[PDB]
């Protein structure tokens, strides 16, 4: 029944500032130190900062030293992280990790409670909806052909791709997005069907992109020559 | 800074079999004045935050199953899962907290070891709608294969292409325990019409020889 | 109205109004009475009941020279430390049981008693200490703990911390952090031939 809730993440231009906050409940917040640990997309965990159970000791990572500022407010049960001069290498998910006992050099007992984590994107880019292009199933395999939608060029994350408005679910693979050199993302979502029903079923993907109020439906059909 | 190293980087092991993950630190994490090694083990599943399994190198955290055990002292450490369950498929990190900065390992990916499975290979020419924009996207799909390791090779007019393709891989499927891969070859409309044959060569353990699917523009 | 053939006042210890803090745990010597442990082991109101060195059924037909009852309050996640050969904030710095502990451990959730709305700061625990506690050692000292290079001189400062911390029990906490009352029965069986007692 104890939980840490991150907050304040979003999109920020390179070099600009942004302040994250993490709210704790269910335990005496003023008895334990808290950490910040970030995680780049598809990369390992990286430790960021820590603050003792009173604010006396604050230490930072060599990659964020002098750019970040950790602080807490034991009266409001909240901890903060002040990020300045952000880089695209700072784009990651930021978790607050409760320690097991204070945070004086030799009293780090490891971090037992973690938050869901808020996301921070640092890129010189604007809000753009996606272009949904079909992936036609031409002349396949041994009775199982595939089709899909190409959700290309959008910012920022994320997108939700449903098939037939939630009906078609089995054999569906929505792939994680990739960041292009243009600063925009690209994502493909496929589905494998038996080759015998390729016409007997009109296939439609529903692309939803809340950042730009974009809901696009695209009908996929076998290509005609 | 105390550098943490884990071996192996990926350990696919069948269920009920034992999984062994190792962790070596550059400096000794054993504190002299209390005989306590400041080493921890974390488990991170997709979409979830990490979870503390072991601290003090050998003490199991409240609520962790008994199949999780840690061992080692000083510089060499080991997290052992005696009988791997289907729910234990995650990424495992070791972390030192002796001195600052606190530093994690590179992580070890653990998946269940099913029998080998070759991928279904598909190729998708760019949509007529996309060519109306000036950019072409040739997609190459690898469907339900195992293990995760593979190699995608783009060849436009037999000329092997590189630096012009990005890939995506799905997590291990919850039912048949297979991965899938999406490769996107992006070219300009000009460079696309300059050629005819577009293929992607898939080399994988389940394929006795490299398989190639192609199309002519 | 008291005799030696009377019954031991186990109510005074278990059903007590207030309980001691763990760092200053309260010990009572149960003496000059008939100890009938059937009142305890036939009661489904305890959440932890583990004996070490004795079968709980053998308690009523054994021969003890001294019986002690230790009471205190801790967190849920700390009750696992009230056992021989454990480590943590409670076993190392507050209440340490010996490896050859010959007794019983009885715990139960008291969130409806030892937690107040804004946080019950009457229950404390020792957070810092130089060396570990000996078994059944008691450290009620509130001397400033020196975590740095320079002395502290009895003054809270940088690298100079007060050693006791409060739990701050509120009812909204998780069970791992709710107040649990603990009674620890310690025994000293008399040396005798089996022909005498057992
Ligand atoms: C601890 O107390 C409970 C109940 O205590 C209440 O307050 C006491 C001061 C006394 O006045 C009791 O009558 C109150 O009910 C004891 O449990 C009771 O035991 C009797 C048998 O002796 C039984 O008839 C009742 O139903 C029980 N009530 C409950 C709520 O369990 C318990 O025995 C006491 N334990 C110790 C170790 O003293
Ligand atoms: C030192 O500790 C030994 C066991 O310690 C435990 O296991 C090792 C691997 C570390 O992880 C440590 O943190 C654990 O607590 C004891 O067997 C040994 O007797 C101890 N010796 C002294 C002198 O304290």
């Amino acid at each position: 029944e104890v939980q840490l809730v991150e907050s304040g993440g979003g999109v920020v231009q390179p070099g600009r500032s942004l302040r994250l906050s993490c709210a704790a409940s269910g335990f005496t917040f003023s008895n334990y130190g808290i950490h910040w640990v970030r995680q780049a997309p598809g990369k390992g965990l990286e430790w960021v900062a820590v603050i003792s159970y009173d604010g006396s000791h604050k230490y930072y990572a060599d990659s964020v030293k002098g750019r970040f500022t950790i602080s807490r407010d034991n009266s409001k049960n909240t901890l903060y992280l002040q990020m300045n001069s952000l880089k695209t290498e700072d784009t990651a998910v930021y978790y607050c990790a409760k320690d097991s006992s204070a945070a004086i050099p030799y009293y780090y007992y490891g971090m037992d409670v973690w938050g869901q984590g808020t996301t921070v994107t640092v890129s010189s880019a604007s809000t753009k909806g996606p272009s949904v292009f079909p992936l036609a199933p031409s002349s396949t395999s041994g009775g199982t052909a595939a089709l899909g939608c190409l959700v290309k060029d959008y910012f920022p994350e994320p997108v939700t791709v449903s098939w037939n408005s939630g009906a078609l679910t089995s054999g569906v693979h929505t792939f994680p997005a990739v960041l292009q050199s243009s600063g925009l993302y690209s994502l493909s979502s496929v589905v494998t069907v038996p080759s015998s029903s390729l016409g007997t079923q009109t296939y439609i993907c529903n692309v939803n992109h809340k950042p730009s109020n974009t809901k696009v439906d695209k009908k996929v059909e076998p290509k005609s020559c | 800074a105390i550098q943490m190293t884990q071996s192996p980087d990926s350990l696919a092991v069948s269920l009920g079999e034992r999984a062994t993950i190792n962790c070596k630190s550059s400096q000794s994490i054993l504190y002299n004045s209390n005989n306590k090694t400041y080493l921890a083990w974390y488990q991170q599943k997709p979409g979830q935050p990490p979870k503390l399994l072991i601290f003090w190198a050998s003490t199991r955290e409240s609520g962790v199953p008994d199949r999780f055990s840690g061992s080692g002292s000083g510089t060499d450490f080991t997290l052992t899962i005696s009988s791997l369950q289907a729910e234990d498929v995650a990424v495992y990190y070791c972390q030192q907290y002796y001195s600052i900065p606190l530093i994690f390992g590179p992580g070890t990916k653990v998946d269940i070891k099913r029998t080998v499975a070759a991928p279904s290979v598909f190729i998708f020419p760019p949509s007529d709608e996309q060519l109306k924009s000036g950019t072409a996207s040739v997609v190459c799909l690898l469907n339900n294969f195992y293990p995760r390791e593979a190699k995608v090779q783009w060849k436009v007019d037999n000329a092997l292409q590189s630096g012009n393709s990005q890939e995506s891989v799905t997590e291990q499927d919850s039912k048949d325990s297979t991965y899938s891969l999406s490769s996107t070859l992006t070219l300009s409309k000009a460079d696309y019409e300059k050629h005819k044959v577009y293929a992607c060569e898939v080399t994988h353990q389940g394929l006795s020889s490299p398989v190639t699917k192609s199309f002519n523009r | 109205h008291h005799h030696h053939t009377n019954l031991c006042p186990f109510g005074e210890v278990f059903n007590a109004t207030r309980f001691a803090s763990v760092y200053a745990w309260n010990r009572k010597r149960i003496s000059n009475c008939v100890a009938d442990y059937s009142v305890l082991y036939n009661s489904a109101s305890f959440s932890t009941f583990k004996c070490y060195g004795v079968s709980p059924t053998k308690l009523n037909d054994l021969c003890f020279t001294n019986v002690y009852a230790d009471s205190f309050v801790i967190r849920g996640d700390e009750v696992r430390q009230i056992a021989p050969g454990q480590t943590g904030n409670i076993a190392d710095y507050n209440y340490k049981l010996p490896d050859d502990f010959t007794g019983c451990v009885i715990a139960w959730n008291s969130n409806n008693l030892d937690s107040k709305v804004g946080g019950n700061y009457n229950y404390l625990y020792r957070l810092f200490r130089k060396s570990n506690l000996k078994p059944f050692e008691r450290d009620i000292s509130t001397e400033i703990y020196q975590a740095g290079s320079t002395p502290c001189n009895g003054v809270k400062g940088f690298n100079c911390y007060f050693p006791l911390q409060s739990y701050g029990f509120q009812p909204t906490y998780g069970v791992g952090y709710q107040p649990y009352r603990v009674v620890v029965l310690s025994f000293e069986l008399l040396h005798a031939p089996a022909t005498v007692c057992g």
